[PDB]
């Protein structure tokens, strides 16, 4: 079915390996076919006609320009100190 | 006073003095393999000429040209020194031919005279028949119609050859 | 050689004293024997019944982009895209 | 352009032969020069050496041919380290402007026949970093080149078919016949 | 007018002045070292009347932090110089040696292109 | 929900923003304005001469151990009076997170090396030498690092053009690699892509 | 600069292989300045893309799908497997084995296969892009990246029964080129070179990205800082690669391969044939592209040499 | 102050080490018309040949849109385009 | 006999299917490899195309050129539409692919013909677009 | 079992992290592995092993390599089943284009259809990326399955409209196969 060599051959390279032997090779019966059937890409979350606009969408204009922490507390304004993120133990 | 040829403003000179514009020249370089052919080549190439460079012998003797001028400025023929063909066939679309075609010994197929006088000719009357305007054929220093010869018997044949070339061109 | 001499689809041609003639002699000059001209007025207009029409190319999706073409003017109507001609009586 | 020949116009051409130069050339001393072309041409396309160069991505797909399901060591071809030992240098990869004089040295230390293959679209024309300050357009501007791979990684196969057909311009080269013509 | 600036190696004019007269002093002594190493078609004497055009060319500027950036650069070409670092073609990039002179009349610029 | 818009973090957003009036109460010196961009982001701009001891900070505080310096980023803006600007990127592993120091140079003024507090800057900044140009005093080796070495001019500067000045051919003459003006044979084709309709309103002001 | 045999200064000259990339890119729409990022690293490829995609995504605040994170992560593994086999091969030509550069090689070429089959070139795919794939995997290549992972165990198993346990191997790797963890701390160390010195430093486990928190593997560590551990830590990156190219083998879910703005996402070649408004945003995504609002980040990624950042 | 160990590059410099570090760390007094022709590597004939245009960029007619407007910029003058020999681009 | 005579038995019968030993020569001489396999197709320009899955994924499908060259062979010799058979782009012969069209102006396959004197060499396909005066 | 030096946390895996055993078995087993060439040999074991096996090379160019329809070649420009060309030139591919290789010059033609009269890629400044074949709107330009186009002329890697219009003539059915099973990805 598969090209190798004869058993005897085969079973001396499984002595030798030190292993059992699986076929490094590719083989068309262990592949699929290179003929596929057509197929059909599903539609995402917002391929529906009826309930979306694209203002409940729009990620580009929900950004906005970076935030003056010093400034946002004084109008904000008006125990462990401060980390920049949970404590992580490379050690 | 002095007529322009071409009167096509492809043929026109255009650009800059390197190697990508065009100088308005279109020049065939016999014998561009040799010695003075290399640094002629590359002279021609660095003012942007389209150049016709025919080759004798191998592809390999003339692949270095390709350095000297950019792409489709350097035209590679096939030629031979008995055949006016192929001489027909490089110089039919050339303003200005260059003749450095010499050799300083006896060849079997070429004598003295089979390569600065006939070749010469078959070279100088291809060019005049073709419409070349200019030919810049070389010579040497101290040619004379009878060079005396000063230490060994048969010298100076290659000064007479190249005298007489020098008159019959 | 005729192909130095051929002109292409597009009206070009090198003249007899251009020196770009001279890159033929060892290259033989590409002149497309299938001009698209030809081709696509020796296909007969469609004759149709409706006001508008729509071509899509032919092929559906590998084809052009569905446009819709009046014909309620006299004479023939081509497609932008793929000229086919349409026509109605 | 012609295109390949119908099944019975091949059956009426004859078989073309190894020779490039023909079966016979009406002397024997032009049969003799031809015949020992074949044969140093034979040698000389068989197994080119190309040079250990790899400039670039264009190089990973050089392990390609080396790599055993193309085994360029099959026709004869096998990498050296030194250019004093190479017939072939195979630019393939981005030619800057520190790499001119390099290229240049590699070159010209590297002995008559030279041939050079151009693999991938840097070393052909300088390709997506063509208008840089820094790449040279084309490794063409410095060295000669006689095999030009064209795409920007080509496959294993496609350079194999530039090294194969630099072994057929080999097998063209023709020297001996030249020199019984100069 | 006025503006108050971080210095570059040196606080005054004549420090550096003293720099540039130092860059003159080591680059005559790197070019008989680079005249017999780099295989180059130049004479030591061509070589120190490069060096003289090269500081005239740059006599006209007054700035002391552009007097110095021009120091920095030149020392960096020094220690370019002086380990090798460097090929025969790049020493030879001074001299314009590829480079076709261009006239400087009116006709000939006329003649030859718009440029 | 809204799958398509990007969901930020909210822990991480207060940790920086805790972090960010932490870094700017300890030094009303050197920092100039803390700003926490989105997408969760913390970008310290100070002043040119703070340059070596907030990064000291950063490396050395207990709760600011930015131990790896992953990047120096130049950017360069000619309508600003001082024109480049410089971007040190910073990575906390004990902590997890990053962290941005921005400070400005112009094209004479130096900038203090932080070659003592973070060593890859021994190259980082050498960079920053050889596209942009700005001289970093008491650098322990100061040279072009990636262009030519008769390179003149700085590339990444906007001032230089894309194509350079100048180009490189073998010439047989003088049997050398020589350098020649540049002529192209095909042009840089020059898009105009820019806007005429502007998309985003909260940017304007 | 050498005393005899041994260094005493070695100096790297680098900028060889300088293309001008970055201000090329600054003359570029984002989509044209996306097949840069193939030619940034030259061995893993769908990393850089990957790092790429999710700074211009993070720009403009946009989500990918489940299917496309599955396909990204997958496709990063396959990535880390190639740069892995290449830095074996490569450090087995420095040291001398010849052979299992080709024996790997071999695996790399069926993997470059696998990237041909799904994106149409064997190395530089163009794939990965900003707002997920740009085209779905093609049937049946399940079986053949299944068949491969299958495989591929037995074909390290025999690549470390040459290699790892060999005298001459362990004599020229170990206790050779030791880093000590706080110089790699203080030089800027990122990846394998943190990773063999001790330091337990991982970018897909610690800030996760385009879902590696949905799949489970080990990081490995090494103990003394040398060439042998580094080489250990690879194999054992191979291994748990295989780990996550088999999890995201068993689960993926149906759906879209790419975001649907189709303002950033080009549309489909349906929606361009029948629909007006696709056709408008096809003709300004491929003339100017999209707009990407004003602002700067910096993304960094997990690739197999270390931490790879984006300063956009 | 801290009465730790001292800086020894510091301690033991000399009197004219000291003096150098700390003019290098003042401000000096320089003119604000800085000339940098030398610095940025431009060669000199693009100094003395070429002219540039400071200019709003122009609206586009057949356009409302005045986004591209809101500008202003550098551009240099137009030298001589060519067609080249082999295939006819610019 | 469990050490491969049925392989010498295989390969008596390639002998003997290859058209006799000087045949067998002639063809382990062009082809650098001795195979069977069924013969799939014959492209008009005269060459075979034979299948075997016996073998190796890519030794499955391949050619035997056209026995009017020799040593001239190379991979542009193979036509469109044996293309994607012989690069596994499909598995459908052209025998039975009735989807591949066949048009008018469909021009039969060429070879690389560089290096010869029937080469491709560029020019401007664009006309003069700046007309002189024509005095006369 | 060798013990461990350092106790490993959960999810992390540590290499060269195991004890040497100071035992007489393991010492005499590390000792005549040793003197004796034990994973010598074992290396030498796999090695002859895998001389036994079957070669992954393929006999170019009678056996070529596996491919894909998506796969990236040679550009060309496909025409109509009418046989009129499919591109209405504009210029969208040459917009994309992120090396700039297209250059593209078009007037109106004589009978009022918008055509190209200049059409050129250079193909040393090509990536073979397909941009142009995704950018297209009528499916003209494509990357053919043509990959043997090696020349030994720079000159011949220009293509002109004529040499992209002899591919799309020449490669005409690979090229339609290709659309036909790979346009529903697309
Ligand atoms: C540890 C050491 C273990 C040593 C074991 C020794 C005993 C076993 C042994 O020799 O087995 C190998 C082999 C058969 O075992 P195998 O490896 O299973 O068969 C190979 C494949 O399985 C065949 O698979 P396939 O189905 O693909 O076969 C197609 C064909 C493939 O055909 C080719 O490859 C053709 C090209 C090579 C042959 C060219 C013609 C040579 C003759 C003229 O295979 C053959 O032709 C195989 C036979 C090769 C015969 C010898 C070739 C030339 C050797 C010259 C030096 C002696 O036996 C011999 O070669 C000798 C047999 C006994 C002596 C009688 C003949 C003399
Ligand atoms: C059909 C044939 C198949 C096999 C063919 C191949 C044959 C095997 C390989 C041949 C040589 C291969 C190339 C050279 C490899 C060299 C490897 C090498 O030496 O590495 C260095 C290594 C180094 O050892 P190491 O790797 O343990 O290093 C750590 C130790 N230090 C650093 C201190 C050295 O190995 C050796 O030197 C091992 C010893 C080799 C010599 C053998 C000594 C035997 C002593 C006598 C034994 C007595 C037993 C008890 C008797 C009691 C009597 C009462
Ligand atoms: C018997 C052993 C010696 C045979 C020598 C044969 C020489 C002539 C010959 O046939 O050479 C073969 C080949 C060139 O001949 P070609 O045209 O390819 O094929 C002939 C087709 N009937 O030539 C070759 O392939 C190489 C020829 C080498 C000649 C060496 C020098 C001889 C003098
Ligand atoms: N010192 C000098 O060199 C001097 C030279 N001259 C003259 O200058 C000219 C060029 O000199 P130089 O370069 O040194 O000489 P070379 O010998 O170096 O070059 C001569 C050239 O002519 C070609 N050639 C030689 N014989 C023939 C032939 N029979 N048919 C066709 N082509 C042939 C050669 O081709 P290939 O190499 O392929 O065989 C080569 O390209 C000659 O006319 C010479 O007489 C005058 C005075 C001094
Ligand atoms: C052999 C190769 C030769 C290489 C030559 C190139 C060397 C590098 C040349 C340079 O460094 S250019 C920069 C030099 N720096 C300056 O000129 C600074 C400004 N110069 C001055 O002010 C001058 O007035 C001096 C130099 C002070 C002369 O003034 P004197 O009058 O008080
Ligand atoms: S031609 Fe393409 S693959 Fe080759 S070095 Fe250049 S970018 Fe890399
Ligand atoms: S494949 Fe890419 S690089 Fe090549 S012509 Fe098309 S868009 Fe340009
Ligand atoms: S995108 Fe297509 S139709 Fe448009 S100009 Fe390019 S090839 Fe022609
Ligand atoms: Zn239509």
């Amino acid at each position: 079915l598969r090209r190798d060599v004869s058993p005897l051959i085969q079973r001396i390279r499984a002595f030798l390996l030190g292993r059992e032997h699986n076929l490094a090779l590719r083989f068309e019966d262990g592949l699929a076919d290179r003929t596929q059937p057509q197929p059909e890409i599903p539609d995402g979350p917002s391929h529906l006609l009826s309930a979306n606009y694209y203002c409940q969408r729009d990620g580009r204009r929900e950004v906005l320009p970076p935030i003056d922490l010093v400034e946002q507390q004084k109008q904000l304004a008006a125990s462990k100190l401060p980390t920049p993120g949970k404590v992580y133990a490379w050690d | 006073p002095r007529p322009l040829k071409t009167t096509n403003p492809a043929a026109m000179k255009r650009g800059t003095g390197g190697r990508s514009s065009f100088n308005g020249i279109v020049a065939t370089v016999f014998g561009a393999t040799g010695f003075v052919g290399r640094y002629v080549c590359n002279k021609l190439g660095k003012s942007g000429t389209q150049m016709i460079l025919p080759y004798r012998g191998d592809d390999s003797d003339v692949i270095r040209l390709k350095v000297t001028g950019d792409l489709g400025q350097v035209l590679f023929h096939f030629y031979n020194l008995e055949d006016p063909a192929s001489i027909r066939d490089a110089v039919k679309h050339s303003n200005v031919v260059i003749n450095l075609v010499g050799r300083d010994f006896e060849t079997k197929n070429f004598k003295f005279k089979d390569v600065h006088v006939n070749g010469a000719e078959r070279i100088a009357r291809i060019a005049r028949e073709a419409g070349v305007e200019r030919l810049i054929h070389l010579s040497s220093l101290n040619v004379e119609a009878n060079p005396k010869d000063l230490y060994v018997k048969g010298g100076s044949e290659w000064l007479k050859s190249k005298y007489e070339g020098e008159l019959r061109v | 050689r005729g192909d130095i001499e051929k002109v292409t689809h597009t009206g070009q041609v090198f003249d007899k004293e251009d020196y770009r003639n001279a890159r033929f002699v060892n290259a033989k000059r590409y002149v497309n024997e299938n001009w698209g001209i030809k081709l696509i007025e020796e296909v007969p207009p469609k004759e149709c019944t409706e006001r508008v029409v729509f071509c899509d190319g032919g092929d559906g999706p590998l084809g052009h982009p569905k446009v819709y073409i009046n014909l309620d003017k006299p004479g023939n109507h081509i497609c932008g895209y793929c000229g086919l001609r349409f026509v109605k009586k | 352009q012609q295109t390949l020949p119908v099944a019975e116009v091949a059956q009426n051409l004859p078989k073309k032969g190894y020779s490039p130069f023909g079966t016979k050339q009406s002397s024997v001393a032009e049969w003799s020069l031809a015949r020992l072309d074949d044969l140093l041409n034979w040698g000389r396309k068989g197994s080119i050496w190309p040079l250990t160069f790899g400039l670039a991505c264009c190089a990973v797909e050089m392990m390609h041919i080396a790599a055993p399901r193309y085994d360029m060591d099959r026709y004869g071809v096998v990498f050296r380290a030194s250019p004093r030992q190479a017939d072939v240098i195979i630019v393939a990869g981005t030619l800057t402007n520190k790499m001119a004089p390099a290229l240049r040295k590699v070159y010209d230390q590297m002995p008559e026949p030279r041939w050079v293959i151009s693999m991938g679209s840097c070393a052909n024309g300088g390709g997506y970093y063509h208008y840089s300050y820094s790449v040279v357009r084309g490794c063409d501007r410095i060295i000669p080149v006689d095999i030009y791979v064209p795409g920007c990684p080509p496959t294993a196969e496609a350079l194999m078919y530039g090294v194969l057909q630099l072994q057929k311009k080999v097998k063209r080269m023709k020297t001996l016949q030249m020199w019984y013509r100069k | 007018a006025v503006q108050q600036v971080r210095p570059i190696l040196s606080v005054d004019r004549e420090e550096a002045r003293k720099r540039a007269l130092n860059l003159y002093k080591a680059w005559y002594r790197q070019i008989p070292y680079i005249v017999m190493d780099y295989d180059i078609p130049m004479t030591v004497e061509q070589c120190r009347d490069k060096l003289r055009e090269e500081f005239v060319k740059h006599r006209n500027v007054t700035d002391i932090r552009v007097i110095d950036m021009l120091v920095i650069k030149g020392q960096m070409e020094l220690k370019e110089s002086v380990e090798i670092w460097k090929q025969k073609g790049h020493i030879m990039r001074y001299w314009k040696e590829s480079q076709d002179p261009k006239p400087t009349d009116f006709l000939s610029k006329f003649i030859q292109g718009v440029n | 929900d809204k799958p398509t818009v990007r969901q930020p973090d909210a822990v991480a957003r207060s940790h920086l923003s805790d972090f960010g009036r932490y870094v700017a109460e300890c030094l009303p010196k050197y920092v100039q304005k803390v700003q926490l961009t989105a997408g969760d982001e913390l970008e310290v701009l100070i002043a040119p001469e703070g340059v070596v001891p907030v990064l000291q900070f950063l490396k050395d505080h207990h709760q600011a151990q930015f131990t790896n310096l992953v990047d120096i980023a130049g950017v360069d803006v000619p309508c600003r009076k001082n024109r480049f600007e410089v971007v040190y990127n910073l990575l906390s592993l004990r902590y997890n997170s990053r962290i941005r120091v921005k400070t400005y140079t112009d094209e004479l003024t130096p900038l203090d090396s932080a070659c003592e507090v973070h060593k890859a800057a021994n190259w980082y900044e050498r960079e920053i030498w050889d596209m942009y140009g700005v001289f970093f005093a008491n650098h322990p080796d100061l040279r072009r690092i990636l262009t030519d070495y008769g390179f003149e001019g700085h590339p990444q500067r906007r001032d230089f053009p894309l194509s350079g000045y100048v180009e490189l051919r073998y010439d047989d003459e003088k049997k050398r690699v020589v350098c020649e003006p540049l002529e192209l044979a095909q042009e840089f084709r020059k898009f105009d892509l820019s806007a005429p309709w502007e998309q985003f309103p909260n940017f304007r002001n | 600069e050498l005393d005899g045999e041994t260094v005493m200064r070695a100096d790297p000259h680098i900028g060889l292989l300088h293309r001008g990339t970055e201000k090329l890119i600054e003359y570029k729409t984002y989509t044209q300045a996306l097949p840069y990022f193939d030619r940034l690293d030259y061995v893993s490829m769908m990393c850089n893309e990957q790092c790429y995609s999710l700074a211009v995504e993070k720009l403009l605040n946009i989500d990918v799908p489940l299917r496309a994170k599955y396909i990204r992560t997958l496709f990063a593994e396959i990535t880390r497997i190639l740069n892995h086999i290449m830095a074996v091969g490569t450090h087995a030509l420095d040291v001398g084995a010849l052979t299992p550069f080709f024996w790997l090689f071999e695996e790399r070429e069926k993997m470059m296969e696998f990237y041909e089959r799904v994106s149409g070139a064997r190395m530089h795919a163009a794939y990965i892009r900003p707002g997920g794939v740009s085209l779905d995997m093609p049937l049946g290549l399940m079986d053949d990246i299944y068949e491969f992972a299958s495989k591929f165990a037995e074909r390290l198993d025999e690549v470390e029964d040459v290699l790892t346990t060999n005298r001459i191997w362990v004599q020229r790797t170990e206790d050779i080129g030791i880093v000590t963890a706080e110089e790699a701390l203080n030089y800027g160390f990122s990846g394998v070179m943190l990773r063999g010195s001790g330091i337990k430093w991982d970018l897909r486990k610690q800030q996760p990205y385009d879902a590696y928190n949905l799949v489970n593997f080990d990081v490995p560590i090494g103990t003394k800082g040398d060439c042998y551990d580094r080489y250990l830590c690879r194999v054992e990156e191979m291994r748990q690669s295989l780990r996550i190219i088999d999890q995201c083998l068993n689960q993926m879910p149906a759906g879209e391969i790419k975001t649907d703005d189709a303002k950033v996402a080009p549309p489909s070649r349906s929606e361009m044939k029948t629909s007006m408004e696709a056709l408008i945003h096809h003709f300004k995504l491929f003339t100017q592209g999209y707009q990407v609002p004003p602002g700067a980040t910096y993304t960094a990624i997990e690739a197999p040499k270390g931490e790879f950042g984006v300063y956009l | 102050t801290d009465g730790g160990p001292l800086d020894p590059k510091t301690a033991l410099a000399r009197p004219e080490e000291l003096e150098q570090r700390n003019k290098l760390s003042g401000k000096i007094t320089v003119p604000t018309a800085v000339n940098l022709s030398p610095i940025s590597g431009v060669p000199e004939e693009h100094i003395r040949e070429r002219r540039v245009r400071i200019h709003i960029p122009p609206k586009n007619a057949m356009q409302s849109g005045t986004d591209n407007v809101n500008t202003w910029q550098i551009e240099f003058d137009n030298r001589e385009r060519w067609e080249n020999p082999l295939m006819g681009w610019a | 006999k469990f050490l491969g005579i049925n392989r010498l038995t295989k390969l008596f019968q390639m002998v003997r299917e290859a058209g006799g030993l000087k045949q067998a020569y002639l063809k382990l001489y062009r082809n650098d490899d001795l195979k069977i396999g069924t013969l799939v197709g014959i492209d008009k320009y005269g060459n075979k195309y034979f299948e075997n899955p016996y073998y190796f994924y890519g030794r499955n499908r391949w050619i035997e050129f056209a026995p009017h060259v020799n040593m001239d062979y190379d991979g542009s010799m193979i036509p469109a539409e044996w293309y994607g058979w012989m690069h596994y782009k499909t598995d459908l012969p052209p025998i039975r692919d009735g989807c591949r069209p066949k048009y008018k102006w469909i021009a039969d396959h060429s070879e690389n013909l560089s290096g010869t004197k029937e080469a491709y060499y560029p020019y401007s396909t664009t006309p003069n677009k700046v007309e002189a005066w024509e005095p006369k | 079992e060798p013990k461990d030096i350092v106790e490993v946390p959960k999810g992390y895996v540590y290499v060269n992290n195991k004890e040497l055993s100071m035992e007489f078995a393991d010492i005499t087993d590390r000792a005549a592995s040793t003197m004796f060439f034990g994973e010598l040999l074992r290396g030498f074991a796999v090695t002859l092993a895998h001389i036994f096996k079957e070669p992954a090379t393929i006999n170019y160019p009678f056996e070529k390599g596996p491919l894909s329809p998506r796969f990236r070649g040679e550009h060309a420009l496909r025409r109509y089943p009418s046989g009129e060309e499919r591109c209405i030139a504009c210029k969208l591919c040459e917009a994309i284009c992120p090396a700039q290789a297209i250059t593209i010059e078009a007037e109106e033609r004589a009978d009022g259809s918008r055509r190209t009269t200049r059409y050129d890629i250079d193909m040393t400044k090509c990536i073979y990326c397909g941009f142009c074949q995704e950018a297209c709107p009528v499916d003209a330009i494509v990357e053919g399955p043509n990959f043997e186009f090696s020349t030994e002329t720079h000159e011949e890697l220009l293509y002109n409209k004529e040499k992209l219009l002899c591919n799309g003539d020449k490669w005409e059915s690979e090229i339609a196969s290709n659309l036909q099973a790979d346009h529903l990805y697309r």
